[PDB]
């Protein structure tokens, strides 16, 4: 179950 | 012994002809259960271990949405990697991740991991504390500086500690019948000669889940480890692995040497000869 | 940039015995961009229907793939595995040994 929190480098 | 779920995802840009594509891959243990790739007309995350048609159907649908709206901040991201690193707009970069959590046998959480690579080398990490960031070069250092300020560290702690951990014991239940077995090597010697007076033992072991397994060459006993050749653990395409080591040995030695296999499918160590 | 050139190996998912249906199987990794060209070979010909695992990688970020097909061994038939990557001046074959 992928994370649905993905952030911006 | 232990179990984990890790994912794998990578963004690979190719300028001139379109968007990037990227690629998610998903393991429990060593058996792969999902996939996600961009390049369809309509990609959706899809199943790729059988025990996964248990899922109820929102979960294709949720789990494609967030890999779409992940695929999307990685575009932002490799064009964001151009600014920290003053690369042209000509050629085609890599952007990746790897996370996961592991879990003991009785199912307990006890390691977390969060990577991340530009153009396949360490970007940054998350410490093992799940709070703070390695942040691998002056570039890095300004993604390092914008995710303390947001107080990324935290979700991602969260993630791996808790929705990470709820979600592989479910996987690890609902693929019982195959996941918590352990098939055995089946091993054998073979012999090829090497010079006029010196030949290659060579000691197999095929069709074993999971991946982890120990071949030694001895000679009377002792070990040969810095006069053995192995080989990278393989798969066998079928949910199996294959592994094999080899000495090279004077000739007509071969009774001196002895291999032993030992594997968590093996009720004891098995030891062959030639 | 990293680049690193790729491992190959072939081999039969189970063991060659002539006349029995099997599985060709060319395992590439380590390897770094991840564009790559995999071609299996019958007798320097390349083999129609081929398929390949989904692009995964390891610990240290490098890439590997599974390039496999159906065949059946034959005391005849050579195989062999051709494969192109940046790192590589020519394209590299390596050819299956059954008793190695």
């Amino acid at each position: 179950f992928v994370p649905f929190n993905s952030p911006n480098i | 012994g232990s179990h984990s779920m890790r994912y794998f995802y990578t963004s690979v840009s190719r300028p001139g002809l379109g968007e990037p594509r990227f690629i998610i891959v998903g393991y429990v243990d060593d058996t792969q259960f999902v996939r996600f790739d961009s390049d369809a007309a309509s990609p959706r995350m899809e199943q790729r271990a059988p025990w996964m048609g248990q899922v109820e159907p929102e979960y294709w649908d949720q789990q494609t949405q967030i890999a779409k709206d992940t695929a999307q901040t990685f575009r932002v991201n490799l064009n964001t990697a151009l600014r920290y690193y003053n690369q042209s707009a000509a050629g085609s970069h890599t952007f990746q991740t790897m996370f996961g959590c592991e879990v003991w046998a009785d199912g307990r959480f006890f390691h977390g991991y969060r990577q991340y690579a530009y153009d396949g080398a360490d970007y940054i990490a998350l410490n093992e504390d799940l709070r703070s960031w390695t942040a691998a070069d002056t570039a890095a250092q300004n993604t390092q500086r914008k995710w303390e300020a947001a107080g990324e560290a935290e979700r991602h702690r969260a993630y791996l500690e808790r929705e990470c951990v709820e979600w592989l014991r479910r996987y690890l239940e609902m693929g019982k019948e195959t996941l918590q077995r352990a098939d055995p090597p089946k091993a054998h010697v073979t012999h090829h000669p090497a010079s006029d007076r010196e030949a290659t033992l060579r000691c197999w072991a095929l069709g074993f889940y999971p991946a982890e397994i120990s071949l030694t060459w001895q000679r009377d006993g002792e070990d040969q480890t810095q006069d053995t050749e192995l080989v990278e653990t393989r798969p066998g395409g079928d949910g199996t692995f294959q592994k094999w080591a080899a000495v090279v040995v004077p000739s007509g030695e071969e009774q001196r040497y002895t291999c032993r296999v030992q594997h968590e499918g093996l009720p004891e160590p098995l030891t062959l000869t030639w | 940039m990293i680049q690193r050139t790729p491992k190959i190996q072939v081999y039969s998912r189970h063991p060659a015995e002539n006349g029995k249906s099997n599985f060709l199987n060319c395992y590439v990794s380590g390897f770094h961009p991840s564009d790559i060209e995999v071609d299996l070979l019958k007798n320097g010909e390349r083999i129609e229907k081929v398929e390949h695992s989904d692009l995964s990688f390891s610990k240290d970020w490098s890439f590997y793939l599974l390039y496999y097909t159906e065949f059946t061994p034959t005391e005849k038939d050579e195989y062999a595995c051709r494969v192109n990557h940046v790192t590589l001046s020519q394209p590299k074959i390596v050819k299956w040994d059954r008793d190695m």
